[PDB]
């Protein structure tokens, strides 16, 4: 795989990706935080093939956390084979065994919606091990379910961790500050005001006037949201994904097309962001239409 | 029978708790203001999202969830009827912080004297919290929450809930409640005032350093070095700057509200603070007595026992910003 | 397409939105035939009235990921990994890619949607359907075995708007789901024509719509407490008249105390006078 | 059976009109109203044949769970077997007899979590979704060969009570699927008065008692919040103890007030004994 | 092994280290509480080699508590064998038996992130026996799952216990005051002001003015944290670990590098820390950048 | 077993120990209720030897309760073999049987940290028999796990039960109902202002005035704690055991030795106590240092 293969369709600036790859090679653990709809899940699979340099899914494992996810499933735990229970090497443990086999090649573990599951309980022993300076046999630790002290588990040096955490929910946040230190936090923006976003639209036979009107509209709307940081921070701001998909057939993005999507998706979304002000709902919606 | 306009009191509570438009609401009385803040305040939180704290659950279920506890599993023989005792983390809004809100809202609804619009809106909210369990609130519950794990916003409304619970009295009916006439009693209003300044001064007087200072008597006694019987003396506030120090004693009296004899009993405490206080820098020592008045504000200065002391008043009920201007104007003169 | 009381435009909107987006939420008060819409609609997209393709479930507060997708549960011998319905259902559609298999979820609001769906909360998106986006599941014994939504799957969500929960708001799930409101449709001819084809009086149908709508406007009057999501549905009138009893004021009066009166109580709680007032307005 | 029931005949007509169409129903009333006896006579009334076999009764509690109700795994001599519950076995009994109406009685329904017990079935019991078309495989139905469907013939009656102020608003699950009916104590009814004149009660003693209980029942229901209409006393205490062989009399009533009404009055108010002493004495005379 | 080797690179004052051994050797159970990034994990491995006087791993054992450790895991519990359960001696019991195998040479048990788990549940009987006075065969006790035949378990005198409780998570704080008496609590400071931190940078190609400004700004910032106590207490203040790492290749410290640190990791930390006004965030971020 | 050896070293008044012996012979179910560091565990070992009049381990048994403790271990229960289940006589069942052999000789059972475990889960059926009046063969009961009704278990009159409970946690504000009826609570004072504690300090080369200054502050400080009930009750107050320890070398008490204890034990302890008022910590901590 190569870098420019990714950048063709990617709306994120190159500076961010180089910023991302610079940290990740150093820190070995990163968190991409932004609102939904900016390609977090999209980039993460791409970035892995860049970092490895080869399009190998075998070396990549991609998982989505949720409430009913535990250390027993993730790392190690006792589970029923049948009549008799057995100790089950979890998925992350299995991934680490594979990466050991090929120390040269980078192996990458991608966790979507990380903020949901109780990370302290899930990672546990890993919470110390995962740090860039603490990887290797020197800091090897025996596990909970290890038969004896001799059995010890150490993260390989090659391992890189990428986490995707939406900023839409303040309820679910990485408040565990000790965990925050391990991860290098990389903000990601909606990225309306980019050429690559604009060129994709023009590539789909789109009006340059309508496009420049669109970017100015959303940028102003997003700015209104970020202002009221008490109520809604920048983390809530709308992403570009609503506009991206749905044009695969070849439908031109006319003003009528914009009018439909606003009615179905953004309009009720604005109701939630602005529950108290109905006037504010009509104002921004009609601004797009007018 | 003069008292402060009620809307102004809420601002003093705000600095007291250390953390909006109140012009719109038409109910002057306190509980109308207070409920509207809470009733509107909760609506602000849910927009961002309420706190969900992982409560681990050890329960008997028909299957594996999370970690099975082998001991309780075998001893109770739950394997035989296809069950295990397993530990897992249900995610609820049933936390103590959130439970307190719902119980307080029930009290708010039950209150005999309340605006109809306010009561109707809360009853919706009470319905909107199905999972959370109502509780009979005590300060001991509030005591556990002094840890302050919750966000900064939660702490604001929780302090509000503290005010309501303590200031709730049954009225005509067995079920219903009636709000305490807070303004009338001087002690709690005075104790509010003393706290109001201390947190206020830290905010605005960034130039100066503001801390409450404990003081020790110069006395020695042959009987006891402890001198425990002697009165405990802790300043209301001290607002120290490099050029000049200043001690303040502030209290709320009813007699002073009438525009005659003057109630300045607190002054007797003040000189003794000056005496026990000894400055290493020796820049200066100053004192201030400040009281609340309704109609107008008057400032005097005195040179009593080698100390420069000011007696001053503030016209509460004037306007909150002009009051805020007046307070900064006042301290600026004496802090010199 | 004949007995539906909803405009042809709304269903025309839905089919384009459904085919395009592949996931939708039909949100409205109870009694508007949300279930009948989806059940009717599901057969349309298939093109044939096939019920085996369509599966319906009713979420509830205790519903869990153990039931839906995967889970460890006991066989006769002991515990095993038990493939949940949706995993079984997607396998069923995986068997036949060409035909369209549909999944209907009622009372969705009650359960903590993030908790139940979990892994598929990402995968369900129309773009992320296929082997490329597959992920290993939580309880998957081996990392190599993964789960992916097929392209044929379409999901329809039916939500009661009368119990808003200020517990968890998720704007990310809202990205997957394109939300569609549904009005009761008293004014619509299709509801009227049905009753007029049941030996109703022409004025009586006209009288009914005026009476009920005044209540709905009053319900939607106070946006903070209540809304269009709360307002009354029509389905109560549909049922009970196919025996042969034509509409009459007494028939309405039966429904009023039977059905509407608790709803009013729930909505206009602790205000009996408003209940007696609005109840009595309808009888005249 | 009709005449023996003490409630207005009009309500009896109202209920079957609801149940036959709605197929799910819940009765909420004070304790001591004969809610169990009501449903039984009503259950036999709907069938018309007075068969107890058709009728089966269960009383819910918080421990009550899906394994007891529907299906679960129970220990064998060695190992364990799948053990069919009441409702699973009950419905298949009615499956043979489609025409024949079969009834299920759920007492103290509000205590338990309806969702937890029913599980899957909570939608299938809603009348719109009934019969073979709406089949669902059960949680423990390991194979896909067999599915559980509740047939149309089933009718479900629930006995709930408004006794306790601790109870909050009813669970939302119930409201959707169930029609709520409030049952009056029925003192005023002639059928209860003819049940005491049949025992040679004095009309003054009868007329006084009807006014007397109403006088308390009016007062207890006057309270808006703590004590509502649901609190007011029912008539069942008066039945048991009269047709056993003992005639009505003022002393017979006097014993009963001490027996049940006097402690019950304490529980409801639980604040003022003087208020209790006033009313308890007032009841005697 | 000796103190000069250990204290060669450590940024902690000598004051604590001898103070630690003064408290440790008399009391034998301690807790090192400080925010993350002050070398709590870092020193603890080094301290173990001092007391034994040698660099030996066998006499040392290292573990982390992840809110799922239990008495069944720590001390005595039952594990599935092939068809049926068996009794397994936990790691601590396994460790103590080795520790009393030779009393002369000291044995250390290291428990990272001790604050998390419900320690009363984990230790059980041991909470009494751990204390220095109540050690040896005199205070021998039979365990819960011990055999009916009397066999008793006592903490040997040689054992020393070290705990590492971070001070960020307030909720996860020891309120089992009976247990907090068993341990002696040693505060560890961030370490900016100390020269041994400063000297490390200057040795690695750093300007003193840029260095002294950096420490000057951080200590001002940390006091603002120390000023507050409601949410952000004294303990929350930033550690020195962020600046320690990432310079191994030869990258000199400069405002560009400092700008990378501040934008990438700390600036997210501050907004989570304050979450009231961005201006406080914009102020302090710009101060560090300035 | 002479009292002179027993009671001289002890700090507790001879008044309370005698009363303890009165109720203990009378009622045989006793609870010592006081904060940690007042010698609850220390007295209990001595009192048993006092009552027996002899130093015998067999007649005396000691245990600490915790959440994992259960009926199945305490009294009777089934432990799995490799496949099969074998019944096992528990401790108290095994212990009383020894006491049955020697009914005349007194036997003692000591339960430390009793509140941590629910008594009902452990004792269960035996809480009826455990009571002082309902003992002996007259009140005998057959056990849950007994093969037949014939086998019966009765608490012999000779055994006395001691339970050590600490009033240091908010959970214990709601004392368990089972304890109050069947056990007789005794309050253990902190005991700073005591002759023997002072005489102990003077014996270890301590200045008299320094001792008296110390006690007044602790006695004054403990009064401050006792005044509150909401957060800190009377039971929260400091015990007398921080100062006992650490002088075995012979190092004299002084401000230097005191400073170690305050900073490492009492200073952070106060931080947990007085979270709301940090100044209160400085107010008291500095007061003690002076
Ligand atoms: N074609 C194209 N699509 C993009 C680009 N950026 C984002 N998207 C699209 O937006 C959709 C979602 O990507 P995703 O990473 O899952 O967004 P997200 O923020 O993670 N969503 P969520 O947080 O809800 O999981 C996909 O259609 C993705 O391809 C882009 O640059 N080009
Ligand atoms: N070279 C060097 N590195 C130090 C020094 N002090 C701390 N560090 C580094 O800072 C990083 C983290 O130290 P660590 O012990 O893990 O801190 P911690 O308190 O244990 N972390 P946590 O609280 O999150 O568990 C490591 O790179 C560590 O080596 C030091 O004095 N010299
Ligand atoms: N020499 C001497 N030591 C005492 C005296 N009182 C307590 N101690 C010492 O204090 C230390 C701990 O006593 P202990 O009984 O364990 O307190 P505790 O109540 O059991 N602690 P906890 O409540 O935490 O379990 C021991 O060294 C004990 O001997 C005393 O009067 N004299
Ligand atoms: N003809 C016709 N019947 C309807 C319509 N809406 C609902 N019904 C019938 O009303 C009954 C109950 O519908 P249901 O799904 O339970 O109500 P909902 O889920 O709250 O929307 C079924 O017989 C529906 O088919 C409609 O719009 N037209
Ligand atoms: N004969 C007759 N008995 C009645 C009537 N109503 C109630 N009862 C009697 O009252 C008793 C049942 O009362 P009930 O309230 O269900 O008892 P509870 O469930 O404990 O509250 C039985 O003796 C019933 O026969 C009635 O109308 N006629
Ligand atoms: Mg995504
Ligand atoms: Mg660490
Ligand atoms: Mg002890």
């Amino acid at each position: 795989y190569c870098l420019e293969d990714a950048l063709n369709d990617l709306f994120i600036p190159e500076t961010t990706i180089e910023t991302i790859l610079k940290r990740l090679t150093i820190k070995k653990n990163i968190i991409l935080q932004g609102p939904p709809g900016v390609g977090k899940t999209f980039v993460a699979r791409r970035l892995a093939y860049l970092l490895t340099g080869e399009k190998a899914p075998q070396r990549v494992n991609m998982v989505q956390f949720h409430q009913s996810y535990s250390y027993e499933d993730f790392i190690q735990g006792y589970r029923p084979n049948g009549v008799g229970f057995r100790r089950k090497d979890g998925i992350f443990y299995n991934f680490c065994q594979q990466a050991k086999e090929q120390p040269e090649k980078k192996y990458i573990f991608i966790i979507d919606e990380i903020n949901r599951a109780n990370l302290s309980k899930v990672f546990g022993e890993v919470m110390m091990l995962m740090e860039h300076d603490k990887r290797g046999e020197n800091w090897s630790v025996p596990l909970t379910y290890s038969e004896n002290d001799e059995e010890r588990f150490y993260v390989p040096e090659n391992v890189y961790i990428i986490g995707l955490m939406n900023t839409a929910d303040r309820s679910l946040a990485v408040v565990d500050y000790a965990l925050r230190r391990r991860f290098s936090f990389i903000d990601i923006e909606p990225g309306f005001d980019t050429p690559q976003f604009r060129n994709f639209l023009l590539n789909k036979k789109a009006e340059p006037s309508f496009v420049e009107s669109l970017c100015q509209k959303m940028n102003e709307l997003n700015q209104e949201i970020s202002k009221e940081a008490t109520i809604l921070g920048k983390g809530f701001r709308i992403g570009h994904s609503y506009f991206c998909c749905g044009l695969e057939d070849g439908t031109s993005p006319d003003t009528q097309w914009l009018n439909e999507i606003v009615m179905t998706d953004i309009a009720p979304l604005l109701e939630e962001y602005f529950f108290d002000d109905p006037y504010k709902q009509q104002k921004w919606t009609n601004k797009l239409l007018g | 029978q003069p008292v402060i306009p009620v809307r102004n009191i809420y601002y003093m509570l705000t600095y007291a708790w250390g953390y909006a438009n109140l012009e719109a609401i038409p109910g002057n009385n306190l509980l109308d203001i207070l409920g509207y803040v809470l009733n509107k305040g909760v609506l602000q939180l849910s927009r961002r999202g309420l706190e969900l704290d992982y409560n681990p659950n050890t329960e008997i279920i028909p299957g594996i969830k999370g970690r099975i506890e082998f001991a309780k599993t075998i001893r109770g023989f739950h394997l035989n009827h296809g069950k295990t005792v397993s530990t897992f983390d249900m995610l609820n809004e049933d936390t103590l912080a959130n439970r307190i809100i719902k119980s307080t809202l029930a009290i708010l609804i039950k209150h005999e004297k309340l605006n109809s619009t306010i009561r109707d809106e809360a009853r919706s909210l009470y319905r909107k919290l199905p999972g959370i369990s109502t509780l009979h609130l005590t300060p001991q519950h509030f005591s556990y929450l002094n840890g302050g794990k919750n966000t900064r916003y939660y702490k604001f409304v929780i302090s509000v809930c503290k005010f309501i619970v303590n200031n709730s009295i049954p009225g005509q009916n067995k079920g219903h409640y009636r709000f305490y006439d807070f303004e009338r009693n001087e002690k709690e209003m005075s104790l509010l005032y003393q706290k109001f300044l201390y947190e206020f001064c830290r905010r605005e007087l960034t130039s100066a350093n503001t801390t409450r200072s404990y003081l020790k008597w110069d006395a020695s006694s042959i009987s006891d070095q402890s001198l425990n019987l002697l009165p405990r003396m802790e300043t209301d506030i001290t607002i120290r700057s490099s050029e000049k120090i200043l001690i303040v004693d502030a209290k709320y009296y009813k007699s002073i509200f009438s525009r005659e004899k003057f109630h300045s009993q607190n002054l007797y405490q003040l000189m003794n603070y000056l005496w026990s206080l000894k400055p290493e820098n020796g820049e200066n020592i100053g004192g201030l007595l400040i009281y609340p008045h309704v109609d107008t504000a008057v400032k005097h200065r005195y040179k009593i026992n080698g100390f420069d002391i000011g007696l001053c008043t503030v016209n509460l009920g004037q306007e909150w910003p002009c009051i805020h201007q007046e307070l900064l104007d006042i301290f600026d003169e004496y802090l010199k």
